């Protein structure tokens, strides 16, 4: 724990200096040492944890993704051998990227999920346990791709099961969790189909729901709901 | 690419 | 050397791939390896090193800017005190910074510098000289500040001397070299006027040059007209 | 801040 001697509450305030100051990763390293205080996570902590990682392994992902096309281009019919360095380098960006997910992974598995009674912690970590194990996904290849997919596939289903019963349908967690597993159903899972079903009955159950809904609640439910309509219209 | 949060 | 291991002409290559996947703190690593080789460096190779190393400590100042603002109001009439923890991060901050700048005046100390015989390459590394030395400025505050800004200014003056005797007054390099030094003169000097003058004389003997030029050296000179012009618009 | 480059 190189974090082990500062304090929780230090720690939780660097990672509030750090968004502001654009440092992912340092905003990440404090959230993971604040974690591993051993303490619940408040809802404030929950989203300071999922920002840092989420800009973390987003700019991996973005960073893969480049070098992974210009890989396939290399490898296409004509192309000029340039050696190894290609894929060597996308495959290190690859294991920076593995190594960011199991992190947060293991953070999820020692302790936060286990602990974690409300449904709106427990579904909010569930969720991150699934886009974690999507984004394993993205990148896998080998003998256990179908073992990964199928983990993210059992925890955001255990999400769903866990929102539907405990949450109301414009609750903004159960949103972006359907968002996600639509994605992944889409991208990850060949199924379209269900990807398109779960977020039209998504945003129709959740339109239902928006007059009971402060102007707050509702600018903050609607904002998901657009992103479900946008994902629909890119699918249809 | 399609949006998640 | 981190780097030891490969290959000079796989470094840049991975340097210009981890260019296009936007990732600087790689793009630089690769770049430090390959100057470490001890061969000079081609001019493409040696912009390949700037903006590198540009790229990650401007990220570094702009956070730094960031957290010393931050800072700054925390110590205010009526702030409330919220404990080292603003100092500390800013601090850390300001420690990677002069780390970089450290490893950036270390490569051109040994050595780029004392190899470098053409006008083209000497002048560029003397203005990464005082750049760097320059960044140094702007976050000392010790005993040292005073030398900190001579050692820029030396540097910054010596490329000067170079580029108005061996380069035409559009070279792209000596037209840098003196948008940056006016920098220096205005916002670490604290001689506004030197930096004015500089940046006028700058770009009027820029203009009468211009009929001497190619259609892409003329849009090369021009670009930097524009910024010569920008700052004295900002300045007067 | 002024530009450089
Ligand atoms: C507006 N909003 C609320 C989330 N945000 C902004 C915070 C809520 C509570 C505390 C903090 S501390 C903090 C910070 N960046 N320092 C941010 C927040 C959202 O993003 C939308 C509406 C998209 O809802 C979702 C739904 C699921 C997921 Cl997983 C993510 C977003
Ligand atoms: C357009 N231009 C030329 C510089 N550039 C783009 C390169 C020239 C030669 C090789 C390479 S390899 C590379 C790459 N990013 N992979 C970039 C280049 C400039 O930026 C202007 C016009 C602003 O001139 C200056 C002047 C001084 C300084 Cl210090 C910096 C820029």
């Amino acid at each position: 724990g190189a974090m082990g001697s500062m304090e929780r509450a230090s720690l939780i305030q660097k990672a509030k200096l750090a968004e502001q100051a654009e440092r992912y990763e340092d905003m990440a390293a404090f959230m993971k040492g604040a974690v591993e205080k051993g303490e619940e996570l408040s809802c404030e902590e929950r989203n300071l944890l999922s920002v840092a990682y989420k800009n973390v392994v987003g700019g991996q992902r973005a960073a893969w993704r480049v070098l992974s096309s210009i890989e396939q281009k290399s490898n296409e019919e004509g192309s000029e051998e340039k050696g190894p360095e290609v894929r060597e380098y996308r495959e290190k960006v690859e294991t920076e990227l593995q190594g960011v997910c199991d992190t947060v992974l293991g953070l999820l598995d020692s302790h936060l999920i286990k602990e974690a009674g409300d449904a709106e912690s427990r579904v909010f970590y569930l969720k991150m346990k699934g886009d974690y194990y999507r984004y394993l996904a993205e990148v896998a290849t080998g003998d256990d791709k179908k073992r990964i997919i199928d983990s993210a596939r059992s925890a955001y289903q255990e999400a769903m099961d866990i929102s539907k019963k405990e949450m109301p349908p414009t609750n903004p967690i159960r949103l972006g969790l359907a968002l996600n597993f639509s994605v992944f159903h889409y991208e990850i899972a060949n199924s379209p189909e269900e990807a398109i079903s779960l977020a039209k009955t998504t945003f129709d159950e959740a339109m239902a729901d928006l007059h009971t809904l402060s102007e707050d609640s509702y600018k903050d439910s609607t904002l998901i709901m657009q992103l479900l309509r946008d994902n629909l219209t890119l699918w249809t | 690419f399609p949006a998640t949060v």
